[PDB]
Parts: C-alpha cells; sequence; structure tokens
DNA sequence: ACACACTCTCCAATTCTCTAA
DNA sequence: TTAGAGAATTGGAGAGTGTGTTTTTTTTTTTT
C-alpha cells in the first residue's frame, strides 16, 4: 500500500538518465559500459557525478541530499536497464558507485550531523581485514510444514521468520536455512 | 512426483532450436489426458505436470514446428486449454482449507509462469492465421468446437491475475498484461476480434468477444486513455520534476514545524513545573515533567496509545490501486478503442442483449454488458463525438434494466448474507453504470440540436416521474454500512446524487409544478427526506478526507450541504463535536488557503453555534449526541 | 540423454532417478573398459592391487575421466557432494564382482578424485566459489589430535594452512584457512609440512562473527577430499 | 495560559521570570549607546553565529533576586532566558533567516569552589571550577527522535523520546497487525556528545599529595574545543546518577556518581606592512635583526646572524633549507639559545639525543592506550618538515 | 480479580459526566465574532479536559466514539431530562 | 535471586437471535 | 420503528513452567 514517493521518481529518473545519456560524439555512453556485466567476476557499475549534473540539477542534488534512503531503488533500475539489452543468470544481482564528487571534507569534519549523506574524504590506511561472505536476503524452510520463506532481508542483527503464512503449523524455531539459495555479498574491513 | 516427471518425458527432444517429437507423441498427450481424468481435488496432476513445465517445455515448440498435423494440433490445444482454465472456476472458489489453499496458490503461480510463457509472438501468430482459415469457411462442428476452443484458450490466457505486488513496477513500465496486450498487437490477432464484433453471422463468437476486449482495457480508464498524444513525452518529464520538487518541498516544511516544537538543550536536561490551579484527575495540581515548548500546544492526551481493536471490527478497504500502462500499449489502446466504437460498439450491444433476454437459461454473465457500456459512453462523451455513435443504447429500457438488476442486487444483498459482499460488488458496478447514462443526457442538453434535446427531455421526463430513480439514492444512503461497502462506493452514490438533483432542478423549473407518480412534486420536500441525521453521518465521514478528495468531489459535497442547512434551515444537525474536532483540525493546517469554501462554511456555521451558546448553555451538551428532526427544530425555541 | 538440463538446478537433476541411474551405468562402464596406450585395463590391477593391501581407498584420474566421459566430468565440480557418492555406490559392487569374499575386510570404499586443474590461490577465493570442488597449496601450522566423530564412530582432525613463505610478498603477511579430515585421511600430514589440497568449499553461521563485526557475517572450511605433498 | 506555571518544589513564577530577563536586556548599558547585549544582538543577527554570552556579574549587578534564582534552579530558569532571547531577536530584524534557536551560554568570570569542596548539598546547582586537561574521548552520536515502519505494510510513525526512554509501538495503526513494527536506526535523528577528563591544576593542592580528577559531558557546539595538556575555566551544572550492579539485573547501588553538564568554558593589515617596509629600508637591518635575538646573550653577534639567516632561509632538486651545528663544553648558554628560537617559528620542534627524551626522531608503531588498535606515530624530523627541529645532547 | 474499568452508563451519568459539563462553562469567556476560531479553540480544550475526568484511559477520539454509542441508552435520557430544566 | 521464552487457562467482551416498548 | 434480554463465539489478562548466570620464572635472538 504504502509508498515513498520521492524514491519512486529517483528510480524513473535515473532510469531515464542512463538510456537517454548520449556521449560527446552520439552513442549512450553507459549502455556500452554496462555490456561488460555480462562476465561472471563483474557487479559493480561507475557512474560519473558531472556526467549525473549535466542532465538535471534537481535530480543531482536529491541524489546527494537523500542517498541513504534512495540507494536500493538506483540498484533496481540499472538491474532492469541489463535486463534489457542481454541474456545474464536471472539470480545475479548489480551495484552503482559514483565518482568525480565536486567536494571533500576533513576526518574532523565527519560528524553526525551528514549520517546518510553522499560524501567523500582521504587518508593513510594502516591495517587490513580479511574477506568474508555476508548474507544479505536469506531463504528459509519451515520444518513443521514444509513451505519456503524468501527474500528475507537483513539488518545488523541475524534475523528470521518466527511463524509462517501456513496457518496450522503452530511452529516458533524449526526453521532452516537454504544456503544453496540464499545470496551473499564480499565484505571487508579497514 | 517422479512418476509424471519420468513418464510426461515421452513427448520429444530439443536439438538447438530444432525440435524432434517421438514416434507416439499423440498417444502420449493421450495418457497425459487419462492422468488428469482420474486427478484429486486438489488438482494434483496439474501441480505435477507444472512442475515437470511440459507446457513450457514441449507443447509450445509442438505447436510452434509441427502444427501441420491438425489432430496433434487439436490434441495439444485443448490439453492446454484444460490446463490453463482459471483456479476460481477449477477449485470453484479461494479455498477455506489451508491445504487446499496452498494448492490453489501453487496452482494459480503454474498459471502466471504460463501466462509468461504464453508472451512468444508466433503462437499468436499461428492460432490468428489458424482461426483466419476456419472462418473462411462461411463448416463442421469439430471446427466451430476448433473456433471455440481457440477462444477460450486466449480468454484463459488473459483472465489470470497479474501479480503487481510480485512485480512493483513504476508507471509507464510493462506488466505481463501490458506485455502481452502488446504481443496481441504484433501478431495481429486483434484484427480478427474487429470482424468478429463487426460480423452479423458470428453473434455467437461476439459474447466472447465482449470478454475478451473488456479483459484486455482493464488498467486504463476511458478519460485518460482519451487524452493522450504524441507529446506526451516531453509533458510527462516535466510534471515530473515539478511532482517532485513540491513533494521535497513538504517534507523540508513539516521537519522545521517539529524542530521548533523541540527544545534546544538535550533529552537528559531535565525540569518540572506545576500548573497552578488547573486540577488533576486527583485531588490537586497537574505536575507537568515535559519541556517548556510543549505547553504551547497542550492536549492532555498525547502521552495514550490508541485504542486496540477487536478483529472483526475492522471496516472495508480496498484491494487494488491506480496505474498506467507503457505509452506504446496506451496508443494502440486509444486506436483500437476509437476503431471498436466507429464499427462495432452498436452491433455488438444488440447481439449481447438479445442473447441475455434469450438465453437466459445459460446464465450468461450480465456484469460485462454493463461494464462494456460504462466504458464506451465514457470514451465517446470524453472524445465527445455525435451522439448517433452510441444510438442503440440511447433508449429507456436500458434504464428499467439496470434499476431491475441493481434493486436485484440490493435486494440479494441484503437477503444473501452469505455472499453479501459479491452482491455489493455488483450493485457498485450498476450504480457505475447508471451514472454515466445521467451524465450522456446532461451532456446532450449543451448540443446545438433541438431534436436531441427533445429526446434528453422525453428520457429525463420519464426518470423524474417514476417513483423508482427518486426513490433508489434514499434506499442506498439507508444501508450504507463500514464492512459492507468501501468510501469509493460512498463517493460515487453522492457525485450520482448531486448530479440527479441538479437535473432534478433544472426539469423541475420547465413548469409552474411538476405532477409524478399520483402527486404533486415539490422539491423542497424531496430533499427534506436527505435531512435524515445518518446521512449527515455518512457525508461527515467522505469529508474527513478532502484533502485527499477530488475538486469535484468536494464541489459537490459542500454545494449540497450547504443548500441542506441553509435553505432547510436544519442547521443544528451540524452541531457535533466530531465535527467540531474535523474544523480544529481543518482551521489548524496550514495549506487551508487551497479549501476557501469549505472553511468560510466552518467559521459561518460556528458562528451559528456560539451565537446560540451565547443565549443557551444547553448547546454544550447537544454537541455529543445525534439529533432527531423535531431536536433540530426545538433548539431555536429552546 | 543425459545431458538435457531444462527446468532444474544441477543438483535437482541429478536427484532424479533417471539422471542418478545414468550416472550410476556410465561410471560403472568406465571402470571396466578403460584401456591405456598400450591396450591394458588400467582399473584391474589398481582395484587388485587395493584388495591385496587391505587399503580401502580408490584413486581417479580426473584427465582420462574427461577424456572419456566428460559429461560427469563436467557436472563433478558443480554438484560434487552428489556426485561423489553416486560413484562411492557403485565402485563397492565392481570390488565386490572381482574379490567376492571382500566384504569380511570392509563395507565402504572411498573414491578420490587427483589432477583437477582448476586451482586457486589461497587469498583469491570469494563467495563465487562457495559449494563446489577446489584446489589449493600451503604449509601446516596447527592439527588436532585424531578424535572420534559421530555418525558408528569415525576418525576426524582438523588443520590450519597458511600461504608458502616467500609466495607472499616483501614484508607483507599471510592468509590461512581450516580443513577437515575424515577416515583414511588423518595422519596424512604433520606440522611444517607442504600440501596440496583438494576439498569442497562450504559456509556456516557463527555468533561470535556477527557480534564481531555488526554484520550478519558467516565462517567457512575446505571439506578434504585428497591430499598430497607437492 | 503560561502566567500559571511555578516550578516544582519551590514558589517562582514562569512568566514574571522571563520578563525581568527581557528588562536586564533592554536596560543593562556598560558602566565602564544601546544596551551591551544589544550591541552583540545587532552583532549576531548578522554574523551568524548561534549563542550569546552573558556576564553574571552585570545579573547580580542589575538584580540580586533574579542572580539567586538563576544558581539554584539553572535547569528551569536557563530555557526561560533562552525563549527570551529568541522573541527580542525574532520581534526585531523578522525578515533576517536563521537555522536554530538561540542559545544564552551564562558564565561566571572567576572559580567560585575548589574541587575538592564540592558537597551533597550542591546536587543541581550552576557552579564553576578550575584545572587541566588530561584526556579526551572520541566523539559519541546521541538518539533525538526514533523512527517506526511497519514490517507489514510500510507504515511509519515517529515518537519524540522521554529522558532515555523509547515509547515503542505495540500495533500498527493502518493494519492492526501486533508486534509488527521495527526501529529503523539510519532513518532516526542523532546529536553529538563528547566526554572528557580534567585534573585540578598543581599550584592550589596540599603539600605532598595526589591530584583529584573529574567528568565532564559537551554537547552540539561546544564538543571539539580543548585539547590534552592545557588548562580551562568552566561553568555547569553539577549532576548525580545512580548506576546498576551489572548489565542485565535492575537493581541499583545506594552511593551514586557525579559529573559536571558543561554549559561555557574560557581558557586561560597594511599598518604593520608599511612598519615593515620603512624598517627593512632602514641602514643596518641585518645588524638590528640580529642584535634583537636573545638579549640575554651579550657578544655572539655572528651567531645570532647565523641563526637569523638559518630561519629566514633559501627557496625552491637541491635541499634550498640549512643546517647549523654549536659546540664545546656543557654548562653553556646553548640550550637556552636552542630554546628561545624554538619558540618563535610556528613548525618548530625540540627534543634530545638522549634516551630519557620526550618525543623520539624515530618513527614507530604501537597500540592505541583506549582502543588497543594499531597507530602509527611519525618522529620530530617528520612533524617539523617545513619546519626547523632543535636537538639537544647531539 | 480481573476488576477491569470500562466507561458505562452509570458511570456517565455520575457527578463527573454531564453535571459537571453543565457547571464547567459557566466560569468561561469567549470573544465570538471573527474569533470563532479561537472559542472553537477554547471549547475543545475544556472538552478534553473534562473527558479525562470522567474516564482516564482513552484517546479523545477514541472517548467520543464511546459517548455517541452510549448516548443511545434510556438511562442517560433520565438523567437528561434533569440536565436540560431543571432537578 | 532475578530476567526471557514459551505454554496454557478462565473470565467476560462482541455479535446473533428473539422479544417488548 | 427503536431498544433490551438470552445464547454462542472469541480475545486477551493473567498465571505457571523451564531455563540461564598487574607479577613471577624461563627460553631465545641480537644488541652491547
Ligand atoms: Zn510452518
Ligand atoms: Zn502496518
Amino acid at each position: 500500500e504504502v509508498r515513498d514517493e520521492v524514491a519512486e521518481k529517483c528510480q524513473k529518473l535515473f532510469l531515464d538518465f542512463l538510456e537517454e545519456f548520449q556521449s560527446s560524439d552520439g552513442e549512450i555512453k553507459y549502455l556500452q559500459l554496462a555490456e561488460e556485466l555480462i562476465r561472471p567476476e563483474r557487479n559493480t557499475l561507475v557512474v560519473s557525478f558531472v556526467d549525473l549534473e549535466q542532465f538535471n540539477q534537481q535530480l543531482s542534488t536529491t541524489i546527494q541530499e537523500e542517498f541513504y534512503r534512495v540507494y536500493p531503488y538506483l540498484c533496481r533500475a540499472l538491474k532492469t536497464f541489463v535486463k534489457d539489452r542481454k541474456e545474464i543468470p536471472l539470480a545475479k544481482d548489480f551495484y552503482v558507485a559514483f565518482q568525480d564528487l565536486p567536494t571533500r571534507h576533513k576526518i574532523r569534519e565527519l560528524t553526525s550531523s551528514r549520517i546518510g549523506l553522499l560524501t567523500r574524504i582521504s587518508g593513510q590506511v594502516v591495517r587490513t581485514h580479511p574477506v568474508h561472505p555476508e548474507l544479505v536476503s536469506g531463504t528459509f524452510l519451515c520444518l513443521d510444514c514444509q513451505t519456503v520463506i524468501r527474500d528475507v532481508e537483513q539488518q545488523f542483527k541475524y534475523t528470521q521468520p518466527n511463524i509462517c503464512r501456513n496457518p496450522v503449523c503452530a511452529n516458533r524455531r524449526r526453521f532452516l536455512l537454504d544456503t544453496n539459495k540464499s545470496r551473499f555479498v564480499d565484505f571487508q574491513k579497514v | 512426483n517422479c512418476e509424471l516427471l519420468a513418464t510426461c518425458s515421452a513427448l520429444g527432444y530439443l536439438e538447438g532450436d530444432t525440435y524432434h517429437k517421438e514416434p507416439d507423441c499423440l498417444e502420449s498427450v493421450k495418457d497425459l489426458i487419462r492422468y488428469l481424468r482420474h486427478e484429486d481435488e486438489t488438482r494434483d496432476v496439474r501441480q505435477q505436470l507444472g512442475a515437470a513445465q511440459i507446457l513450457q517445455s514441449d507443447l509450445l515448440p509442438i505447436l510452434t514446428q509441427h502444427h501441420q498435423d491438425k489432430p496433434l494440433f487439436d490434441a495439444v490445444i485443448r490439453l492446454m486449454v484444460n490446463l490453463t482454465q482459471p483456479a476460481l472456476l477449477c477449485f470453484g472458489n479461494l479455498p477455506k482449507e489451508p491445504s487446499f489453499r496452498h494448492h490453489f496458490l501453487q496452482v494459480l503461480t503454474y498459471l502466471q509462469a504460463y501466462k509468461e510463457a504464453f508472451a512468444s509472438e508466433k503462437a499468436f501468430g499461428v492460432l490468428s492465421e489458424t482461426l483466419y482459415e476456419l472462418l473462411q469457411l462461411g463448416r463442421q462442428e469439430e471446427d466451430n468446437l476448433l473456433i471455440e476452443r481457440i477462444l477460450l484458450l486466449v480468454r484463459n490466457i488473459l483472465h489470470v491475475p497479474a501479480d503487481l505486488d510480485q512485480e512493483k513496477k513504476i508507471d509507464d513500465d510493462a506488466s505481463a498484461h501490458d506485455q502481452l496486450l502488446w504481443a496481441i498487437h504484433l501478431s495481429g490477432l486483434d484484427d480478427l476480434l474487429l470482424f468478429l464484433a463487426s460480423s452479423s453471422a458470428e453473434e455467437q463468437w461476439s459474447l466472447h468477444v465482449l470478454e475478451i476486449v473488456s479483459l484486455m482495457f482493464r488498467d486504463q480508464n476511458p478519460e485518460q486513455l482519451a487524452g493522450v498524444g504524441q507529446g506526451r513525452l516531453a509533458q510527462e518529464r516535466s510534471a515530473d520534476f515539478a511532482e517532485l520538487e513540491v513533494l521535497r518541498q513538504r517534507e523540508m516544511a513539516e521537519k522545521k514545524t517539529r524542530a521548533l516544537q523541540r527544545g534546544n538543550r538535550h533529552s537528559r536536561f531535565g525540569g518540572s513545573y506545576i500548573v497552578q490551579g488547573l486540577k488533576s484527575i486527583g485531588e490537586r495540581d497537574l505536575i507537568f515533567h515535559k519541556g517548556l515548548h510543549n505547553l504551547r500546544n497542550y492536549s492532555s492526551d498525547l502521552g495514550k496509545q490508541p485504542k486496540k481493536v477487536p478483529k472483526r471490527r475492522q471496516a472495508a478497504r480496498e484491494l487494488s490501486i491506480q496505474r498506467r500502462s507503457a505509452l506504446n500499449v496506451r496508443l494502440f489502446l486509444r486506436d483500437f478503442c476509437s476503431e471498436f466504437l466507429e464499427n462495432c460498439y452498436n452491433r455488438l450491444m444488440g447481439s449481447v442483449k438479445d442473447h441475455l433476454l434469450r438465453e437466459k437459461a445459460q446464465q450468461h454473465d450480465e456484469t460485462y454488458y454493463m461494464w462494456a457500456l460504462a466504458f464506451f459512453m465514457a470514451f465517446n462523451r470524453a472524445a465527445s463525438f455525435r451522439p448517433g455513435l452510441v444510438s442503440e443504447t440511447l433508449s429507456v429500457r436500458t434504464f428499467h434494466f439496470i434499476e431491475q438488476n441493481l434493486t436485484n442486487y440490493y435486494e440479494m444483498m441484503l437477503t444473501d448474507r452469505k455472499e453479501a459482499a459479491s452482491w455489493a460488488r455488483r450493485m457498485h458496478l450498476a450504480l457505475k453504470a447508471y451514472q454515466e447514462l445521467l451524465a450522456t443526457v446532461n451532456e446532450m442538453d449543451i448540443s446545438p440540436d433541438e431534436a436531441v434535446r427533445e429526446s434528453s427531455r422525453i428520457i429525463k421526463n420519464n426518470i423524474f416521474y417514476v417513483m423508482e430513480y427518486r426513490e433508489l439514492f434514499l434506499a442506498l444512503f439507508r444501508k450504507f454500512d463500514e464492512r459492507c461497502q468501501p468510501r469509493s462506493f460512498l463517493r460515487d452514490l453522492v457525485e450520482t446524487t448531486h448530479l440527479f438533483l441538479k437535473m432534478l432542478e433544472r426539469f423541475c423549473r420547465s413548469r409552474g409544478n411538476l405532477v409524478v407518480q399520483e402527486k404533486e412534486f415539490n422539491f423542497l420536500d424531496y430533499l427534506k427526506r436527505f435531512a435524515c441525521s445518518t446521512v449527515v453521518r455518512a457525508y461527515v465521514l467522505l469529508l474527513r478526507s478532502y484533502q485527499q478528495n477530488s475538486a469535484h468531489t468536494n464541489h459537490c459535497i459542500v454545494k449540497m450541504l450547504h443548500r441542506l442547512a441553509h435553505d432547510l434551515k436544519m442547521e443544528a444537525l451540524l452541531f457535533q463535536l466530531s465535527v467540531f474536532c474535523l474544523f480544529n483540525r481543518l482551521l489548524s493546517d496550514p495549506a487551508a488557503g487551497a479549501y476557501k469554501e469549505l472553511v468560510t462554511f466552518a467559521k459561518y456555521i460556528l458562528g451559528k453555534f456560539f451565537a446560540l451558546a451565547a443565549v443557551n448553555q444547553k448547546a454544550f451538551v447537544e454537541l455529543l449526541f445525534w439529533k432527531n428532526t423535531a431536536v433540530v427544530r426545538e433548539m431555536t425555541e429552546g | 540423454n543425459l545431458e538435457d538440463l531444462k527446468g532444474h538446478s544441477v543438483r535437482e537433476w541429478v536427484s532424479m532417478a533417471g539422471p542418478r541411474l545414468e550416472i550410476h551405468h556410465r561410471f560403472k562402464n568406465f571402470l571396466r573398459t578403460h584401456v591405456d596406450s598400450h591396450g591394458h585395463n588400467v582399473f584391474k590391477e589398481r582395484i587388485s592391487d587395493m584388495c591385496k593391501e587391505n587399503r580401502e581407498s580408490l584413486v581417479v584420474n580426473y584427465e582420462d575421466l574427461a577424456a572419456r566421459e566428460h559429461v560427469l566430468a563436467y557436472f563433478l565440480p558443480e554438484a560434487p557432494a552428489e556426485l561423489l557418492q553416486i560413484f562411492d555406490e557403485a565402485a563397492l559392487e565392481v570390488v565386490l564382482a572381482m574379490y567376492p569374499k571382500y566384504d569380511r575386510i570392509t563395507n565402504h570404499i572411498h573414491v578420490r578424485i587427483s589432477h583437477l586443474p582448476l586451482v586457486e590461490e589461497l587469498r583469491s577465493l570469494r563467495q563465487l566459489h562457495l559449494n563446489q570442488l577446489i584446489r589449493t597449496s600451503g604449509v601446516v601450522t596447527s592439527c588436532t589430535g585424531v578424535l572420534p566423530q559421530l555418525s558408528i564412530y569415525q576418525n576426524y582432525q582438523r588443520i590450519r594452512i597458511q600461504e608458502s613463505p616467500g609466495k607472499v610478498a616483501a614484508g607483507r603477511l599471510p592468509r590461512s584457512k581450516d580443513a577437515i579430515l575424515l577416515a583414511d585421511l588423518v595422519d596424512s600430514c604433520k606440522p611444517g609440512d607442504e600440501i596440496e589440497l583438494t576439498g569442497i568449499y562450504h559456509n556456516n553461521y557463527d555468533g561470535s562473527l556477527n557480534t564481531a563485526n555488526g554484520f550478519p557475517v558467516f565462517a567457512t572450511v575446505i571439506l578434504a577430499n585428497h591430499v598430497a605433498k607437492k | 495560559l503560561g502566567q500559571k506555571l511555578v516550578i516544582w518544589g519551590t514558589d517562582v513564577n514562569v512568566a514574571a521570570c522571563k520578563e525581568n530577563f527581557q528588562r536586564f536586556l533592554q536596560r543593562f548599558i556598560d558602566p565602564l549607546t544601546e544596551p551591551l547585549y544589544m550591541q552583540r544582538l545587532g552583532e549576531i543577527n548578522v554574523i551568524g553565529e548561534p549563542f550569546l554570552n552573558v556576564n553574571c556579574e552585570h545579573i547580580k549587578s542589575f538584580d540580586k533576586n533574579l542572580y539567586r534564582q538563576l544558581i539554584s534552579y539553572p535547569q528551569e530558569v536557563i530555557p526561560t532566558f533562552d525563549m527570551a532571547v529568541n522573541e527580542i531577536f525574532f520581534d526585531r530584524y523578522p525578515d533576517s533567516i536563521l537555522e536554530h534557536q538561540i542559545q544564552v551560554r551564562p558564565f561566571n568570570a572567576l572559580k567560585t569552589k575548589n574541587m575538592r569542596n564540592l558537597n551533597p548539598e550542591d546536587i543541581d546547582q550552576l557552579i564553576t571550577i578550575s584545572g587541566m586537561v588530561i584526556r579526551t574521548s572520541q566523539l559519541i552520536p546521541e538518539m533525538q527522535e526514533a523512527f517506526f515502519q511497519c514490517q507489514v505494510c510500510a507504515h511509519t510513525t515517529r515518537v519524540e523520546m522521554d529522558r532515555g526512554r523509547i515509547a515503542e509501538p505495540s500495533v500498527c495503526g493502518r493494519c492492526h497487525t501486533t508486534h509488527s513494527m521495527a526501529l529503523i536506526h539510519n532513518r532516526s535523528l542523532f546529536s553529538d556528545k563528547q566526554m572528557i577528563k580534567l585534573q585540578e591544576s598543581p599550584e592550589d593542592m596540599p603539600a605532598g599529595q595526589t591530584p583529584h580528577t573529574v567528568i565532564l559531558f559537551a554537547h552540539n557546539d561546544l564538543v571539539d574545543k580543548v585539547q590534552p595538556g592545557d588548562r580551562v575555566n568552566v561553568t555547569g551544572i553539577y549532576r548525580a546518577v545512580p548506576i546498576r550492579v551489572n548489565p542485565r539485573v535492575s537493581n541499583v547501588k545506594s552511593v551514586y556518581k557525579t559529573h559536571i553538564d558543561v554549559i561555557h568554558y574560557r581558557k586561560t593589515s597594511e599598518k604593520r606592512v608599511e612598519l615593515l617596509k620603512e624598517l627593512s629600508r632602514k641602514p643596518d637591518i641585518y645588524e638590528r635583526l640580529a642584535s634583537a635575538l636573545a638579549p640575554s646573550i651579550y657578544e655572539h653577534e655572528d651567531i645570532k646572524k647565523g641563526i637569523l639567516l638559518q630561519l629566514f632561509g633559501g627557496t625552491r632538486k637541491f635541499r634550498a633549507e640549512i643546517n647549523i651545528l654549536l659546540c664545546g663544553d656543557p654548562g653553556t648558554s646553548k640550550s637556552q639559545l636552542l630554546q628561545y628560537v624554538y619558540n618563535l617559528v610556528p613548525r618548530g620542534q625540540y627534543t634530545s639525543g638522549k634516551g630519557s627524551s620526550a618525543v623520539g626522531l624515530t618513527a614507530y608503531v604501537m597500540k592505541d592506550p583506549e582502543t588497543r588498535q594499531l597507530v602509527l606515530q611519525t618522529g620530530a624530523l617528520v612533524l617539523s618538515d617545513n619546519g626547523i627541529c632543535c636537538i639537544d645532547e647531539f | 480479580k480481573r476488576n477491569i474499568p470500562k466507561l458505562d452508563a452509570q458511570r456517565l451519568i455520575s457527578e463527573r459526566g454531564l453535571p459537571a459539563l453543565r457547571h464547567v462553562f459557566d466560569k468561561a469567556k469567549f470573544k465570538g465574532k471573527g474569533h470563532e476560531a479561537e472559542d472553537l479553540k477554547m471549547l475543545i480544550r475544556h472538552m478534553e479536559h473534562w473527558a479525562h475526568r470522567l474516564f482516564p484511559k482513552l484517546q479523545f477520539e477514541d472517548f467520543i466514539d464511546r459517548v455517541e454509542y452510549l448516548g443511545s441508552k434510556k438511562e442517560v435520557q433520565t438523567c437528561l431530562k434533569r440536565i436540560r430544566l431543571d432537578l
């Protein structure tokens, strides 16, 4: 029922930007780059912030001012755009990353004023930790009634269903993770 | 599971892009039919066949590549017609039992997959070519059966609903229904629908074509569809930037109001105040623990959680939302709609009305006929073509027919408790169509032609002289209920009432008095019937959403309310604490500048209240309770 | 035809009765018919040597499995825990056909794969590789005692391997992983050994990692299938 | 009706208190022209800072009654003074735009209490103390307004929160399903906090004893204004809090812990160009500038000239800067000379070749005493890049 | 045990109900023409205050719904005839 | 001794049905 | 036409049960 209108408008306009932004020469820039995502190893598409700026200042400003709230809707736009063009296994998921941002902030300027806003910094690395797999969307099997629960999205602590859609089950604990149809992403700290 | 998965493999196999059938494939599909003939009531064979994905894997290649074998083609078509039959028809209802509910949902899931699989244009192309050949015969019973099952196959494919909850697509993107509809155009299958609708001897198929066409157009309303044009690209682009701008602005404003209301120091800074002289529920003055700024807009209830409602106490709600399809689809639909109205409407309506009158033992669904006339009359009026394009429907028989159907639905909704929800839906559909008839006769008055104006006077004369149309609105208002109907029904009813009163008033002006079914009429006496306090309660409920109501809705309701209060002098019926709470919220909102008529009417009636209250202190008690007509009139006497 | 992947994941496909039986027959026929360049039967000799010494463990080479029955070689790294199960069932009855009294010595025989081509470096493992067959190298640093594990009871041992010194860049630090050895693989190594390890890459939940990092991040381990010194 | 409000546990009227502060603003001219704080009000209207300082001595000299009420009840009085200032600020200059309401910061000029003499009688009074800073925490975020969203139907609601307690919804009002509302952390609204640790200064100690310490909390604007080792005067509210016996159990100890809630703290051109041009155009300027160095040293002029030339240096491949060495007996004035020139240049550094020195010449890596994570400690030579580094017992 | 409080007709006709209502407004004052909005705010303020005396558990809108339903009962009419005119 | 999670019970609120005012 | 009494179904207020919880001796490399 409820819909975040601001987010939906951003999704529509960002899709139009990807499909309509012609180069200095005449071909659609990001359409050509998108073809590399067919490779198994590739997940992330890089977008230039100044290119985004040329389409409309309102969209540029909204993205920077509302980034964390809006970000998952940009991924859906790229997912849709790629799916149109060439065949890829449908279980794969795609990511958007921005660069050429016009400004820079000091470490001591990073304060709770700008939680959630798009930002750029620089520093010197002291230590770097191993790679791990991180769960983003779980699939669970409810054992007492043999029914599957899909796209259980995670937050900081590991969360799961406790009662299923199937009403006769009366379960609370007997749930099994499908580690073959769940999906993960690579994670690293520095 | 494994038994069917092993045996179903018999049909054939795929070599790159060439499909090779087995030499006993016909006997194999006969065995699949033998499985279905002894299927369980849970539809287990269908779920097994769906799990094995036989339709997607083999039947589509067989139909596309091996259709030259007409007996095999016939077998495959009838098999998938049985398999694709809608789940509601297979189970007979949405099941109450959780096991059968799960099976229903799984069957419907496989049907959704079949609908996606059928999106290949080659299937529609072969079907259209086959049907084109069959109609050239001017035939055997098996040929008629093949026509029948072709039409029913595309009907079944269209019928199973799209999961908008699964798709979650933005407007102007194509849903499964949209893509399949575009494939109908790309195949040219639509041309055969227009042939069947326009050809007189094909009347037996026209009843099916009505269901096909009405299934296609469901997402697009005719007014906005008539609106479209080639410049819509820039229009949507610019408008969307403006919408995004106002949305951002509204969030900013609301944030700042909250920011000023909150104190500046942190949440543990403390303090405590005594409100000297303001006694508690207890024997002593109130102690206030919150921040100083909060007292500027204090109400004691602010700390309380809402009352927890019982499960069965909840009101009705909508299971649907407004949408727009892709511009290509919108343009195609507009062309098809224009061509149907140009060539097919009057002939098809005559045929369908003939079948509904004759074939009562067959129990044909009248709601489609009413849907189609409601849709095409609205499109025709939105385009403002000559009334001659919709000639067949412009007669008294339609009003009588729909009145008896609507009153039958009303009586059934009251009596047949076990199906009152569906009877309410049927009744709502009938009301919508009737409103379009009234709008049509209203429109032709402002035409330049005296002949159609006289015809308009004849129709309106019969409608106002007879009892039923003027009594019906009061019958619906009397039995409106929050579990029975959602607020959309109430909006349609009150707007139709405003239109009916407008035309009634214009008709009464023609002579010194109007006589009706037998008594001398009086417009004010008729309006006095609506002074029932239940009707006002329904009006107040509709007024709570004035910001979400349409401009036309707000105009209609406020016009009727002022007339009823002022000219009937029943003003004190509106002295209610619930209404006064709504007035308080109304005058508090900074968006009040958009609602000048409503705020001025509110201040006017509150002025009447305070003028009375200055004389008579009993008004503060009466404000808590609903009035009988005698009490409304007695309050001014005291 | 076994190759007809339609409407199912390969894990589901090889679970079906038809494909399971085709895989079973193909591996059995491969065992009986495989010949060397001289026209000698390879597995007659190898099985007879296994039986004479009571060793209860059969080694197969990936290269000539691929060369003769490529369809099985194609499925094998994608669903190892399925095809290896079918392979064990098929090998035991060939052994009993040749040596009918061998059930007196053992009731199970394990097939072990070798010369798998897709070698990976011990720091280039990613989530792309989960639940697949891989090959890596490193030096053992930690090694538990041999302990019994429930199933009946069988031997179990756990080890830790890290990148070989001098294969890390100058002045930086090595990565490492844990591995599990079951049944006849225990005491196939001791600390300081350099080994070549073929196994299945596998992951599971751990509350300590989630509480230490604040994100729902899992732990991983390698199930050994064949171990050999380089 | 605001005139009915009276502070709890006492008998002081809020509205009267607000009026008295406004009279002070409208009347207090500087005793040493519109009122003094009205000058600052006109200035802050254009400067755009969010705060206004007031000296307590002006309040006292204007009215003893208001001063007594301020010191007694700062928690209720200070928000009232905030409201008074904002009323004047927006009654005047109504077209001016400002993002926040103005804060008022009353401050007392000099120390009133030794931090050894704070007693249970002082709790929640406004006090001022002085000392030496020891350590400063990392910045801490703090919740202000929680954001709740329904899992079932995506309906949202906001909860203003009550002295650290959140009023979690039990049921979604739109879809009537219990226990379906979830807190969205990064959509909530936050504020800044920092913890500072302070010690009594060595002058005011009893003989031979070790020093006492206190903990200070600073919010929003003040959250990063001091560093370790320096010395300050602070004004704040003296708070007291109970502590729990264990993280699970809800029992509390019978002896409370106290801290200071900070409100204010204080630390203890063409004309120049033309003067420099004229002075540079004067004869024997090289001798004069050299003579200006180290007046305690009466005869070593050419050494002073060499040091002056090192301070001026060359300009930018080849090393443009200058290096100098001083040799001879110990006990000679050379160390004093190093300390003198060290104090003349902004990027300067000073240390000894002895292992007992305070900071090393060599860079190294160590564990942070707070987080126990690694930190890279660069040496004095690196820190003095584009600067002068003085080395003793070389 | 389980002595749950609730607002029924006997509670509604008690002193904190209609009698207290009858006496609360005789101290109030209203400004009238061109000030109807402010008068309404004052009226609602007193009404919310009064309602909280009668049953301090419900929100004001929910309380109004209970009073709207409960006004139907003959028991409150037996008191209304006294409140109107005089006892 | 003092907190979560789970299971279970009995009391009486909400609606259907028949009846009088 | 409007309202109250007797019978049936259902929510949840409440109780009970199970479980968890700086400071000393010895080696090794490299600095002296
Ligand atoms: Zn379940
Ligand atoms: Zn909800």
